[PDB]
This record gives structure tokens, C-alpha cells and sequence, in this order.
């Protein structure tokens, strides 16, 4: 089948260069061009150009023209895409598409998964990570939700389980917001039986492979502070 | 330097509903709209091509017409795997352009959010920061109003705010608004209040604590 297989994530610094590389099989790579996309964080598709691999010629887009550079190599079958000078700005989803002429216009028939690129100043940290618990005469109804503010962690991603793994009825684990700091800050929340507030323990554990860190923290509300 | 505009930029609808999207060039661009599907963390994917052309391997409840300026996309009896969002494309000429994008998510009864405060926690407070957490726990629709309160006046620019996607039990949103204050800030007020509107609600929720009495 006609596959684009792209390479993996990239966290970069402003001023570095990259160059990212989509790979094709399962057809004949120089009879069709490639087009490059990006989304950014949020946002919808943006075409950026393309290039024939079979002459090596390129056009991009006006807003892209002199900011990017797209080449290939049909030897490998490789396409690619490349910054001598990267902006935090540059932070989205880049895809590679290949190009099927039909119905008299290109069209994108086959997508690469697409490679993240994060472009910040930022450094690698762990997450902090603090209880959410509710006030201690608070809880009013049959039902009270606990959590964990995870804060200050660089770059994406955190995983949260919850009682290692045994709860997953409940939790909401919602998206990272990226503080002006620069670092992100996520909660996990799930909510529990009023009545086992006092019996039961809960505990969310806390997984950043970039920064190898893994933090547990047992929820709750002391009776002074 | 040809925009497509998509409408509407989202809607809710039902399993077996027929929906239509509408994509609308800024000028002529003949028969040359294509339509993706995207979902969350995935590639796009081919629907329809030359206006009404599907695709090969695509269901044919997708449907595309269309000429000139003003396109549609109409998918009959929505299938779960549907929810999605759906993209259209012009390629009468570069550069190629894409709409903004609508998104098509799954309708469902009115559910008042439940509404939680928490306070900042006191391993937090020691390093000189205090985030004050409301939760708004499965509501829908989407819209709702968040506003914090600290001693009784209206706070702006120091709060941030994320919502995940529906639930894949009840199909309903959830809603976390963090207030992030210094600890000497923190410190200095009294009364700390999230008040909450939203459709479900009758008048506005409102969950507070007392520093000091918390
Ligand atoms: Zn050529
Ligand atoms: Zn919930
Ligand atoms: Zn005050
Ligand atoms: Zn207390």
C-alpha cells in the first residue's frame, strides 16, 4: 500500500536548524510530488508548497517563500523539509502529502502521521505536582471530585494515572496550558463517593519521560496550614 | 490569494442525521474544491475531489456539490465515525488554500456542569505561588462562562482555562479554569469565588472558601 512515513518529534531552541524528512513506499516515488503542511497548535491546515522529485523543482507558498526549504532525494525516496534559523513561531504539525492528480487538480490522497516540532526557549524540567482537595466542610453532596496540578514541566507530555492504574472511572485529564513562563501546567481531576474521602486513599502518579522524573502524590487536606 | 471560508465553524449533531457543510471561495474556483476529514492527533484524509468526486474507499454518505464559488458537503446518515473535523481545499490555483476548518461533534441533552473550588495547596504556598483550581465536571453544551472573584471584584489576565474533548461515555465536556496569584497576593484577600453560567443553570453557581477557614 501507499505509505509516507515521517520522521519523529522534535523539541529545538530559536536558531537552531532542522530538517525533517518524509518517507515514501509502496509506489513509484518520483511520479508524484509532495506537498508540505502545517497546523499549528489549535488551528486548521496550512499548505506551504511542494516539490517534483523528478526534476527537483519547488514552489511554496507566499507567506513561506525564503522561510523554509523543501528538496528530496528519489534515491531514497525521501522528501524534506528545513529551517537554517528556527522561531518558537515554527511550533506546529508539519505532514508530508503526495500529490494525485484527479478530477483535473491535485489532491492530498496520501498523508504522512505528521512530525511535531516545538520550538521554544525553554528548557527541560519536571512537573511539580500538588493536590486538588476540597476544603474540609465543603463537600456537600454524595459525590466530590479530587485532582493533581501538575505545574511547570517542559516540553509536552505528562502522563497521570491514577491509584497506579486501579482508577479510571471519572478522571478527566485535560490539556496542557502553556503558562507565559513558558512552561506548561495541567490538572487530572476524577470524582469519588463523599464517604470514602476518610477510608479510601487516592493518589495520582505522574510520568515525564523528557525529564525522566515520576512524582506520586497522595491527595488530600490537612486539618491546618 | 483565494480564502475559503467554512460554515458553520462547528455543530452538534446526531447519529443518522443528515448534515451539510458549507465552504464559500472568495472568487471562482470552477470545480476545483476537495474535502478532508481530520480527527484529533491524526492525518487528514481524502473525502471528495473536483466538487463531487468521492474518493476511493469512502463511504458514499459522503456527498460533495457545488461550482464556482459556493460548495457543500453533505453527509447522510452520520455514523459514529464521523465525528470529526472537516476541512475544504481549493486547487484551481496556487497558492493552494484551505477553510478554517468545521468541526462536527455529537448533540446531546442539556447537563448542568458540577461545580468544585479547590484551594491552593500548602506545598505549593511555600514556594511563593498559590493556583486556586475550579472544576466544572461534565456539562454540555460547551458554552460556558467562567469568572473569578477574590474579595468580591471581577479578576481579568491571570487565569488560563482548558476543556477536554467530549466524553466517550456521556458526551459531555469538562471544564478547568486555574487563577494563579503570588503567594504575598494570595495572602493579602479573603474571599475566593469561581461563578459559573451556563445553559443548565437556572442562575449562576458560585463555589467559594474563606483563606483561613478552608
Ligand atoms: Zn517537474
Ligand atoms: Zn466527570
Ligand atoms: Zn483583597
Ligand atoms: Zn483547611
Amino acid at each position: 500500500e501507499v505509505q509516507l512515513v515521517q520522521s519523529g518529534a522534535e523539541v529545538k531552541k530559536p536558531g537552531e536548524s532542522l530538517k525533517i524528512s518524509c518517507k515514501g513506499s509502496g509506489y513509484s516515488f518520483t511520479n508524484y510530488w509532495i506537498s508540505w503542511v502545517r497546523q499549528m497548535p489549535g488551528k486548521g491546515l496550512e499548505w506551504m508548497g511542494f516539490i517534483d522529485p523528478s526534476d527537483s523543482y519547488t514552489n511554496y507558498a507566499p507567506s513561506f517563500q525564503g522561510q523554509v526549504t523543501i528538496s528530496a532525494d528519489k534515491s531514497i525516496s525521501t522528501a524534506y523539509l528545513q529551517w537554517s534559523s528556527l522561531k518558537a513561531s515554527d511550533t506546529a504539525m508539519y505532514y508530508c502529502a503526495r500529490q494525485l492528480y484527479q478530477g483535473y487538480m491535485d489532491t492530498f490522497d496520501s498523508w504522512g502521521q505528521g512530525t511535531l516540532v516545538t520550538v521554544s526557549s525553554a528548557s527541560t524540567k519536571g512537573p511539580s505536582v500538588f493536590p486538588l482537595a476540597p476544603c474540609s466542610r465543603s463537600t456537600s453532596e454524595s459525590t466530590a471530585a479530587l485532582g493533581c496540578l501538575v505545574k511547570d514541566y517542559f516540553p509536552e507530555p505528562v502522563t497521570v494515572s491514577w491509584n497506579s492504574g486501579a482508577l479510571t472511572s471519572g478522571v478527566h485529564t485535560f490539556p496542557a496550558v502553556l503558562q507565559s513562563s513558558g512552561l506548561y501546567s495541567l490538572s487530572s481531576v476524577v470524582t469519588v463517593p463523599s464517604s470514602s474521602l476518610g477510608t479510601k486513599t487516592y493518589t495520582c502518579n505522574v510520568d515525564h519521560k523528557p525529564s525522566n522524573t515520576k512524582v506520586d502524590k497522595r491527595v488530600h487536606h490537612h486539618h491546618h496550614h | 490569494d483565494i480564502q475559503m471560508t467554512q460554515s458553520p465553524s462547528s455543530l452538534s449533531a446526531s447519529v443518522g442525521d443528515r448534515v451539510t457543510i458549507t465552504c464559500r471561495a472568495s472568487q471562482s474556483i470552477g470545480l476545483y474544491l476537495a474535502w478532508y476529514q481530520q480527527k484529533p492527533g491524526k492525518a487528514p484524509k481524502l473525502l471528495i475531489y473536483a466538487a463531487s468526486s468521492l474518493q476511493s474507499g469512502v463511504p458514499s454518505r459522503f456527498s460533495g456539490s457545488g461550482s464556482g464559488t459556493d460548495f457543500t458537503l453533505t453527509i447522510s446518515s452520520l455514523q459514529p465515525e464521523d465525528f470529526a473535523t472537516y476541512y475544504c481545499q481549493q486547487g484551481n490555483t496556487l497558492p493552494y488554500t484551505f477553510g478554517q476548518g468545521t468541526k462536527v461533534e455529537i448533540k446531546r441533552t442539556v447537563a448542568a456542569p458540577s461545580v468544585f473550588i479547590f484551594p491552593p495547596s500548602d506545598e505549593q504556598l511555600k514556594s511563593g505561588t498559590a493556583s486556586v483550581v475550579c472544576l466544572l465536571n461534565n456539562f454540555y453544551p460547551r458554552e460556558a462562562k467562567v469568572q473569578w472573584k477574590v474579595d468580591n471584584a471581577l479578576q481579568s489576565g491571570n487565569s488560563q482555562e482548558s476543556v477536554t474533548e467530549q466524553d466517550s461515555k456521556d458526551s459531555t465536556y469538562s471544564l478547568s479554569s486555574t487563577l494563579t496569584l503570588s503567594k504575598a497576593d494570595y495572602e493579602k484577600h479573603k474571599v475566593y469565588a469561581c461563578e459559573v453560567t451556563h445553559q443548565g443553570l437556572s442562575s449562576p453557581v458560585t463555589k467559594s472558601f474563606n483563606r483561613g477557614e478552608c
